[PDB]
RNA sequence: CACCCCCGUGCCCAUAGCACUGUGGAACCACCCCACCCCAUGCCGAACUGGGUCGUGAAACACAGCAGCGCCAAUGAUACUCGGACCGCAGGGUCCCGGAAAAGUCGGUCAGCGCGGGGGUU
RNA sequence: UCCCAAAAUGUAACGGAGGCGCCCAAAGGUCACCUCAAGACGGUUGGAAAUCGUCUGUAGAGCGCAAAGGUAGAAGGUGG
């Protein structure tokens, strides 16, 4: 993620692929462009539960997550990007999709299963180990039956910064 | 449709939509790009399309809702009472804001529906998938 | 008096059950309550200005009246009628009540053998329900044949559930098994 | 209507008046107030009429 | 609950007047009936019981009043406003009142 | 129930600013209830309307929301 | 202001407040202590209150730890908008120049300043 | 009285809402003293809601009526 440069202010942030940004902790807190094609290439296949490098010419080659996103209602082009300065150590309240494997019945039989929370936020104690998914296997449940957050198993030290009892999936009756 | 108590009376203004959340809900949503009033009379039509094509399905949430009574006068009449009552309620909708979300059916399946909803709405579209996470 | 034949008690308490700290950290009585409700039936002056007189002559002291507040609802309630009457009572007015409590009227209800165990309070503080006061000799039933009861509140510290299980016990209050 | 009225008041021997009457409501019978007419000190007013 | 103190330090305003305040704490053996110009953050003239006053409790009402009078007089303080507390007005916080101003 | 109702403009507002030089007896605010609040060297009328009883420079205090003062520096 | 610590009373005017919590004890404070009378409860010394030690720091209060709750809260980018100039039949939109939130994320804090009096290391 | 009314005051419409033509011998002066909704457990005939009792309780009450402002140190509730 080679950055040219980093405009002060508002600048021309040209539509030539240029998107602002900052990255900010306890002590730096740096400036914008990125590149609207690299990073939305990038941003797709890291999620937000990872990282990727970027360094403004100059070797200063920084660990960052992607934190907050800002972009253009009446459109869909991203506009701005919030970074957060990764620390090696203390947990991050990071967030993660909940996925689903096989088939329930419902999914067999009835009505279909239904994430109803897609990203949960496990404070994860890890420094670039993170959970890029979280899978939730379903066949067992039946119609009207739901898991909640207290049997979702978290991977190697991460506690969950949820309610035991919220609902995350849940097969759903037909129609 | 119709809801159950207010005040009944209101006026007209705009902006770009405030509040307008991509897909909550569902996987696959349809966005509107143009301002308009839209009709419970639409929202209604909308729905009673999309329910024959996903028909035992069951995955359709509504995001918008008539709200502000608008107000034929008499039909007759030369200006001079107040307003008339309403006849059928509107919701504003920004471009950007959401309107229809399924969730559940695959891309051709879902988007071929939201083209059968399109064509019965007074104001072009757009049919989308999925990216960002806001809080 | 029942004054250090209650403190013969509580000292006691103090040994076989815990080891407070402290004698002020001990259970104790801070009033006893009497609330009869005679909006069951508000006579308009009849029965009203006597069941004072009758609570009195079971305590010396004057009951203050419960009046309703605003509030109207199903059964016609206009706000500033009487509704209820109440004595709260302390020291020297109240033990000798709770000894003529213990003595001639709880244990002679026709039906008895202990009020609902270990159910009261979050905290330790407790409350004893009358059936009726046909348990009085104060009162002759040929008169109000339809005499009604009244409603006691033992108020008291403590911070457990189960250190209830000495102002009942280890005072002179049966309760169930 | 009428309940609430106009009442003179007379002082106790003066003269004065003020006419500053309130309810029939409740005050059925009484009227009876004070302060000064010419003589300097503040007297009983009877509003009485 | 105590909200009758601070109904009494505001009834009686800072100063729009320029008098001076006499708050005392006979809510012990340990009144302090000290004098408060309140317009610095300064205290003037106390008269504590707070040293004995020969094991008299109640009864140092007047010798703690008769004890400020004597400590404001020598300062040139001779305008009152007899700050109450939470207390009443009858008898021992009284009694500082009849003894501060039959010597002040 | 043609409703046409409607009631006479009340001039309400701050009269005086902050910075005026003003004299006794004029009156600074105009309001409801105590929206700005009495405050030293001004007085309150019966209709809530805080005024001066000093001459001088004026005021301008406002931390409280709904606790805000006005005052007259001599 | 030699260092602490306690009682009263102010400025500030939740970055100082709550909860979990630990320390305190006859120096101060507080509960318990008895009340025919001063005084008093629309009943009750629970409160006012009038006469006092022991007893206990239990309760309350004081002070520490603490960032789970609150409260404060950037930078960046926006939203809007003074003035400048435009597009669309219209609903509505754009460009230049300055001003610029709200919410959120980074974070920040379980305060800070007085005055008088009391007892301490004797 | 409140929108409209374009963050000063002001501002039309056979625009949108709603009140007044009174009350109060105390609902006034002052002096003194109390602090409200609402919910949860537990309680005599009442039990969704009488009344008591404990804990929560910037207020979610109340202020003679319409609303708006304001109000917890009280204007609210009570006595001399
Ligand atoms: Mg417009
Ligand atoms: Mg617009
Ligand atoms: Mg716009
Ligand atoms: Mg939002
Ligand atoms: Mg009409
Ligand atoms: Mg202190
Ligand atoms: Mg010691
Ligand atoms: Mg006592
Ligand atoms: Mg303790
Ligand atoms: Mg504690
Ligand atoms: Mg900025
Ligand atoms: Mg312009
Ligand atoms: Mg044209
Ligand atoms: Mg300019
Ligand atoms: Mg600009
Ligand atoms: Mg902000
Ligand atoms: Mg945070
Ligand atoms: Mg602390
Ligand atoms: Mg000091
Ligand atoms: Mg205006
Ligand atoms: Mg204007
Ligand atoms: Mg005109
Ligand atoms: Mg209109
Ligand atoms: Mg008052």
């Amino acid at each position: 993620m080679e950055l040219t440069a980093k405009p002060r202010t508002p600048k021309q942030k040209l539509d030539e692929s240029m998107i602002a940004a900052v990255a900010y902790n306890k002590e730096n807190n740096v400036s914008f462009a990125l590149d609207r094609k690299a990073f939305d290439r990038a941003f797709r296949q890291q999620s937000t539960t990872g990282l990727f490098d970027i360094t403004v010419e100059g070797g200063e080659t920084f660990p960052a997550l992607v934190k907050a996103v800002q972009m253009d209602k009446r459109k869909r082009a991203p506009i701005h990007v919030d970074f957060y300065m990764v620390t090696y150590g203390e947990p991050v309240e990071v967030s993660v999709p909940v996925h689903t494997t096989g088939r329930s019945q419902g999914e067999v039989q009835g009505g279909l299963v239904d994430i109803v929370v897609h990203n949960l936020q496990i404070v994860a104690p890890g420094p670039r180990r993170i959970p890029q998914e979280l899978v939730v296997d379903v066949t067992k449940m039946n119609i009207g039956d739901h898991i909640t957050a207290g049997d979702i198993k978290l991977p190697e030290g991460c506690t969950l910064a949820a309610d035991p009892e919220l609902t995350v999936v849940s097969v759903l009756p037909p129609r | 449709k119709r809801t159950k108590f207010r005040k009944q009376f209101r006026g007209r203004m705009t902006g770009d939509a405030k509040g307008g959340d991509y897909v909550a809900f569902g996987d696959y949503g349809l966005i509107a790009m143009e301002p308009a009033w839209i009709k419970s009379n639409q929202i209604e039509a909308c729905r009673i399309v999309m329910s024959r094509h996903f028909r035992r399905g069951g995955k359709i949430y509504i995001r918008i809702f008539p709200d502000k009574p608008v107000t034929k006068k008499p039909a007759e009449t030369r200006m001079g009472k107040g307003k008339g009552a309403v006849e059928y309620w509107v919701s504003v909708v920004k471009p950007g804001r959401v309107m229809f979300e399924v969730a559940g059916v695959t891309e051709e399946q879902a988007k071929e529906a939201f083209r059968l909803a399109g064509h019965k709405l007074p104001i072009q579209t757009k049919m989308v998938k999925r990216e960002v996470y806001d809080e | 008096q029942l004054k250090t034949k209650y403190n013969d008690q509580v000292r006691p308490a103090l040994m076989q059950q815990f080891g407070y700290s402290s004698v002020m950290a001990v259970p104790r009585i801070e009033k006893i309550v009497v609330n009869e409700g005679l909006g069951s039936s508000k006579e308009d002056s009849k029965a009203i200005d006597k069941a004072a007189k009758e609570l009195a002559l079971i305590t010396l002291q004057k009951p203050i009246i419960t009046k309703a507040k605003k509030s109207i609802s199903n059964f016609k309630l206009r706000q500033g009628m009487p509704v209820g009457i109440k004595v709260t009572l302390r020291g020297e007015r109240m033990y000798v009540f709770l000894e003529k409590l213990i003595n001639i009227g709880l244990p002679r209800i026709r039906d008895f053998r202990g009020i609902n165990p270990n159910a009261f309070d979050g905290r330790g503080n407790y409350n004893l329900g009358i059936k009726e006061q046909l348990i009085f000799p104060e009162i002759t039933y040929d008169m109000v044949d339809k005499t009604r009861g009244m409603d006691i509140t033992i108020v008291t510290t403590a911070k457990t559930d189960e250190e209830a299980r000495a102002l009942l016990q280890s005072m002179g209050l049966p309760f169930r098994k | 209507p009428r309940i609430i009225v106009k009442m003179e008041s007379s002082a106790g021997t003066g003269f004065y008046y003020t006419t500053t009457k309130n309810r029939r409501n409740t005050q059925a019978k009484l009227e009876l107030k004070k302060y000064d007419p010419v003589a300097k000190k503040h007297v009983v007013f009877r509003e009485k009429k | 609950r105590r909200k009758l103190r601070t109904r009494r330090k505001v009834r009686t305003t800072t100063a729009a007047s320029g008098r001076l305040r006499l708050s005392v704490y006979r809510s012990s053996k340990h009144i302090y009936a000290q004098i408060i110009d309140d317009s610095r953050g300064q205290t003037l003239a106390a008269a504590s019981s707070a040293a004995l006053k020969s094991g008299n409790k109640t009864d140092t009402a007047a010798a703690v009043g008769k004890a400020l009078a004597a400590a404001a007089a020598e300062k040139g303080i001779k305008q009152v406003v007899f700050d109450r507390g939470s207390y009443k007005y009858h008898g021992r916080v009284k009694a500082l009142a009849d003894a501060a101003r039959e010597g002040g | 129930s043609k409703n046409g109702r409607d009631s006479n403009p009340k001039y309400l507002g701050v009269k005086k600013f902050g910075g005026e030089v003003v004299k006794a007896g004029n009156i600074l605010v105009r309001q409801r209830g105590t929206k700005f609040k009495a405050g030293q060297g001004v007085g309150m009328g019966r209709d809530h309307t805080l005024f001066a009883l000093s001459d001088g420079k004026v005021v301008f205090i406002n931390k409280g929301k709904g606790a805000r003062f006005i005052s007259i520096e001599a």
